[PDB]
RNA sequence: ACCAAAGCUAGCUCAACAUACUAAACAAAUACAAAAAUACACCAAAAUAAAAUAAAACAUUCACCUAACAUUAAAGUAUAGGAGAUAGAAAUUUUUAUCCUGACGCUAUAGAGAUAGUACCGUAAGGGAAAGAUGAAAGAAUAAAAUAAAAGUAAAAAAAAGCAAA
């Protein structure tokens, strides 16, 4: 007379669990491109003669 | 019913139904009703002078341990009488009678601090 | 502090008691065991932060260093080798940081590699005259030293400080134990001055 | 002490002391308006009004003037997976009132950082940032971004 | 072809999800025809953190090149662009390689546009860009 | 000095604070009893700051600063009782040779099982004890019926134990053949 | 495979331990 | 009556373990070997039933005879209300007659 | 298309051997109203088994029925029995040491009641359950594949007449 539902997914993350991994993630990349590259505003003139 | 696997504490009784919660009694009751307080029974915390003590809770990081060695019977006989013994017996004044110099108590009922009693809760 | 687990548990690389372990396997749980292969502590010769080479999988024949070991299961790990991709930041609009994870390995799959010729070897536990049990592989002949690696504390005795609460290594180590047939109560009295003479009654056990 | 056999008192017996006491207390921030002179203890059940008076004058130096105890009692009602009740422990709540006119209030031990709430507010500005930058245009109606042409 | 595992043995992490995420659940046909400029390296930079002691290394490279892009819909009915028409495109490719690592695959990491990049193609079909949600207390502010 | 159930006004709001490691056996053993008296009450104090600790934070519904001093602070402790306790055990054994420091005795009360009854200190003896003469340490003949059946019981109990043994490593050779 | 020794009937005396309380009765009458 | 949906692993059950091929080797060590030896000593198994065949009552009737006096206090009761209910039903039961 | 369906494991059962048999925990408290440190006592007790049943009724009788002598025979014999139902020996004979022990036993309505003597039901003695299923990895849930097969519904309410079919 007082089963229950279950299997409520949730996510809720904390800095203990975030913090508490033995092992390290192994990156094999970085966050973004450092000293992006700038461009010359002069591109689509000089694109036109090779050299 | 009532329950039975709850604990029958003082909270789940009568008003006559007042049952200590594990402290230990510190007197008796007196001759108008009032409760005497003997100061004998009371804990006298014996608490040394830390003021100039040199010693912290954690130890240094770097410190080395050492291996386990427990202290037995032996080994504390080997520390406290056996070079007593060794000396007295090559000066050759070594009486097996008595013992009671070398530390050694035929009986605990003369000092205070009794071991096999165990008069002293800690 | 020790957790307490049930017959019926499956080890998942998380911590037993951890949010995700917890959140993985309810406390009502039970599922079906898997068959484990028994190797002994005296047999068990993957250890952690050492060199090893995969047998079967996508990175066949790469080899990369242990980072854990998990005994109840018989798993080991290598860093970024046997890896799948998964996303770490979730979010209602937002996504990112997809990081490459890896999967554990059995030892029937991980072998360890001596550090000469860098070629797979079979590891066989020897008895040297020293008194000391040592690796020794057999492919070639050779002691495999022990892979130290970091504590999961994250301190190394060579860099440390003492705080305002640390004893010093001397005073630590310092020996002032004098062993006499005195109790430590009979001690304290006798260097507080505390006099007691009058003594205990007759009282009775039963 | 606790857990630990008390020698048996009878007339004319020694003083008894105890050299390692086993009782740990705890100093709580009060739930309810206390008097400035009032500090809240949690104390082992154990612990009797003048043991903590002892443990207070002693080992800490305070001049107290009042201890008043009561006993809390611990929820049973919330239930195990397996409809079993989950007790928790009874604990010894103690009121000690000061002597020598000491107020004592209970210090904020956590106190917020400004350095710590800019680089929260840092941190979630980028976060934002990022979103808004990871947001697709609308004007492109599902089209991939990625392909340059 | 939508080959993930070759996919992401080329591209890293970085450029992964940027290229699947939204194209998953659509068809493409991407076709090279040409290239009338080769591509030329711009820069070089390197990164080095020694809280790992790990150097990463990305090398720019500006391609401009012509290619023939269709992206379908789930449908099977065209959404982006006819399958013949050979667009020339600039683009800035950006890749990355972990020097230490001893087997470091030199993979794509970035695409930069320029600023001042024409716009793309437009769409087939029309967008609606619905106004502000206004709720009973709340008035329409008319923007000039 | 009632703020020493308090760390320094300098570390409150720190997310990490950094300790030594924990107190050993040998150390301790090292350490004469003065000392060991002092630093008694010098992890006293500590123990008690963090559980004032912990207690704030569980109020505050925030993470305690590094819980593992509180883990340190108490396996130092058990680890000078343990010294304590060593040093008295070898020190009664070598003056009266019992092995407890309380006395006891192996009795059988009435539901036929033995028990090793502590003695209790008592001002009379023990033939003119109200609460203690009403005790029974003996067993009834019908308790015998019920000890066989609880003797049985555990035979059963370790038997099949043995065969769930016996099959799980059946089970594993048949799975892992590895000879 | 090899085949397990066959099965023999030992034929030197056979006499049980009087001490053991387990052996029974008839091993230990002189008709025995 | 619902059946299930994958294929079992398939047993891979030899003929050419040990005890396949030395299944029943020394069934003939008495008519073979200059008897000493019955078959019966080759049986394996509870002792009141080594070479010993009988239906349920006789079977329980010898057990409690032979082993009843080391049988626990409910296997000897079951046992015990096993043999009566046998031979009740035996005795009384049935329709031959 | 919902509801749903299928795993193979947890573990059980029956025997052999066996140290020789009330496991581990027992810091303190536990037969004051158990888990309540502490006061001049009293403690202990035995006296046949009965009946349901069979004798087609039921009165004398009614194998086993919590007491050791096991096995092959004598033998279901001598005897005992409202001489009915049934009960039933003995004298006298046979029994060669150890390993070769696992399973033509069950696989979650089965096998122990057991995930457990727990929830729950009774004042108490006492009774007593059901409930598990992905994957090498869920530190692969913008998660991937197999059945979409019971009854019950929806997709899709019905059109004179009748054991609903032939
Ligand atoms: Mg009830
Ligand atoms: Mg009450
Ligand atoms: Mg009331
Ligand atoms: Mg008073
Ligand atoms: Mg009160
Ligand atoms: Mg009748
Ligand atoms: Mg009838
Ligand atoms: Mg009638
Ligand atoms: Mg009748
Ligand atoms: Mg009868
Ligand atoms: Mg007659
Ligand atoms: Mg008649
Ligand atoms: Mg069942
Ligand atoms: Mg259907
Ligand atoms: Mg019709």
């Amino acid at each position: 007379s007082e089963k229950e539902f279950v299997e409520h997914a949730r996510k809720a993350g904390l800095v203990i669990p975030h913090e508490r991994l033995e092992r390290p993630i192994h990156l094999a990349c970085t966050a973004g491109i450092f000293d992006a590259y700038v461009p010359p505003e002069g591109d689509a003139r000089i694109s036109s003669l090779s050299k | 019913g009532a329950d039975r696997m709850s604990k029958w504490t003082s909270k789940r009784g009568p008003r006559t139904f007042c049952k200590g919660r594990g402290a230990k009694g510190t007197g008796f009751h007196g001759r108008d009703g009032k409760f005497v307080q003997i100061k004998e029974m009371i804990p006298e915390l014996v608490v040394p002078e830390l003021a100039g003590f040199k010693l912290k809770p954690y130890v240094n990081y770097r410190a080395p341990e050492g291996t386990d060695t427990p202290l037995t019977a032996k080994q504390l006989f080997l520390e406290t009488a056996a070079p007593a013994i060794e000396k007295d017996f090559k000066a050759g004044t070594f009486d097996p009678e008595h013992l009671e110099k070398y530390g050694f108590e035929p009986t605990q009922e003369g000092k205070l601090f009794q071991l096999y009693p165990k008069n002293f809760p800690r | 502090s020790k957790v307490t687990l049930p017959p019926n548990y499956r080890y998942g690389m998380s911590r037993p008691g951890s949010l995700s372990d917890k959140r993985k396997n309810p406390p009502g749980t039970r599922r079906r065991r898997v068959p484990v292969e028994p190797i002994s502590d005296e047999d068990w010769h993957l250890f952690c932060g050492d060199k090893v080479e995969i047998l079967e999988g996508k990175d066949a024949g790469k080899q990369g260093k242990v980072v854990q070991v998990i005994r109840q299961r018989n798993w080991v790990v290598v860093e970024g080798l046997n890896t799948h991709y998964r996303y770490v930041g979730k979010t209602v609009d937002y996504r990112g940081t997809m990081i490459p994870s890896e999967a554990p390995l059995l030892h029937n799959q991980v072998k360890l590699v001596d550090p000469t010729d860098r070629k797979p070897t079979d590891v066989e536990w020897r008895f040297t005259e020293a008194g000391e049990r040592v690796r020794v592989s057999t492919r070639s002949g050779r002691i495999i030293p022990k892979p130290e690696f970091p504590r999961a504390d994250g301190i190394v005795p060579e860099t440390w400080i003492d705080g305002p609460k640390d004893t010093s290594v001397e005073d630590a180590l310092e020996k002032t134990y004098v062993p006499r047939l005195k109790t430590l109560e009979e001690e304290v009295m006798e260097a507080m001055g505390i006099q007691e003479t009058r003594r205990h009654k007759k009282v009775y056990w039963y | 002490a606790r857990n630990v056999l008390y020698p048996l008192y009878q007339l004319g017996n020694p003083q008894l002391r105890v050299f390692r006491t086993n009782f740990f207390i705890q100093l709580v921030r009060p739930g309810t308006a206390q008097p400035e002179d009032t500090v809240q203890f949690r104390i082992p059940m154990e612990m009797t009004r003048v043991d903590l008076r002892n443990y207070l004058e002693r080992i800490y130096n305070v001049p107290v003037a009042a201890v008043r105890t009561r006993v809390q009692y611990g929820s049973n009602r919330r239930r195990d997976h397996r409809n079993i009740r989950i007790k928790k422990p009874d604990y010894k709540v103690a009121y000690v009132q000061l002597a020598l006119g000491q107020t004592f209030t209970f210090p904020d031990l956590f106190p917020e950082r400004k350095g710590a709430s800019v680089d929260v507010d840092v941190r979630d500005q980028v976060l934002e940032d990022q979103r808004q930058k990871h947001s697709p245009d609308p004007r492109r109606g599902g089209v991939p971004g990625w392909f340059g042409l | 072809n939508s080959d993930h595992d070759r996919l992401h043995t080329l591209v890293t992490e970085n450029c992964f999800p940027d290229m699947v995420w939204d194209i998953r659940y659509k068809t493409v046909r991407w076709s090279f025809v040409e290239s009338l400029e080769p591509p030329q390296v711009v820069q070089v930079r390197c990164s080095s953190l020694m809280n790992q002691g790990n150097i990463y290394g990305q090398v720019t490279v500006r391609m401009h090149t012509r290619q023939t892009l269709a992206i379908y819909d789930r449908f099977g009915r065209l959404m982006y662009g006819q399958e013949d028409v050979p667009r020339d495109v600039l683009e800035y490719v950006v890749f990355e390689k972990h020097l230490v690592d001893p087997y470091g695959s030199w993979r794509m990491h970035g695409k930069i546009i320029p600023p001042w990049a024409p716009p793309k193609q437009p769409i087939l079909k029309t967008v609606m860009i619905p106004g502000p949600q206004l709720k009973p207390w709340e008035e329409f502010e008319e923007p000039q | 000095g009632l703020e020493e159930f308090f760390d320094d006004p300098k570390n409150w709001g720190e997310e990490k604070v950094k300790s030594g490691a924990s107190w050993t056996c040998q150390q301790l053993r090292n350490k004469s009893n003065e000392d060991l008296h002092k630093l008694w009450y010098v992890l006293l104090k500590e123990r008690n700051m963090l559980l004032t600790l912990e207690q704030e934070a569980k109020r505050q519904r925030l993470p305690m600063p590094s819980p593992e001093r509180l883990e340190k602070v108490v396996d130092s402790m058990d680890a000078l009782d343990k010294v304590v306790q060593e040093r008295e055990d070898a020190l009664r054994l070598l003056q009266t040779g019992q092995e407890k420091a309380r006395p006891g005795a192996w009795r059988r009360d009435i539901f036929g099982r033995i028990i090793w009854h502590k003695f209790k200190q008592w001002p009379i003896p023990w033939y003119l004890n109200k609460k203690y003469n009403r005790k029974r340490f003996f067993a009834m003949p019908y308790v015998e019926r019920f000890v066989r059946m609880r003797i049985e019981k555990q035979a059963r109990i370790k038997a099949r134990k043995r065969s769930l043994e016996r099959k799980k490593e059946k089970f594993l050779q048949e799975k892992f053949p590895h000879l | 495979y090899r085949a397990r020794p066959p099965p023999r009937r030992s034929q030197e005396p056979r006499w049980p331990d009087p001490d053991d309380p387990l052996t029974p009765r008839w091993q230990l009458s002189p008709r025995y | 009556f619902h059946v299930r949906v994958t294929l079992p692993p398939r047993k891979v059950v030899d003929r050419w373990n040990e005890k396949r091929a030395m299944f029943g080797v020394y069934d003939n060590i008495g008519i073979l070997g200059n008897f000493e030896k019955h078959p019966k000593e080759l049986i394996k198994g509870p002792i009141w039933l080594r070479g010993w065949k009988g239906n349920e009552l006789q079977r329980c009737i010898r057990k409690k005879r032979m082993v009843g006096n080391r049988m626990f206090i409910d296997d000897l009761h079951n046992l015990n209300k096993r043999i009566s209910y046998l031979y009740k039903h035996f005795n009384r039961h049935g329709k031959y007659r």
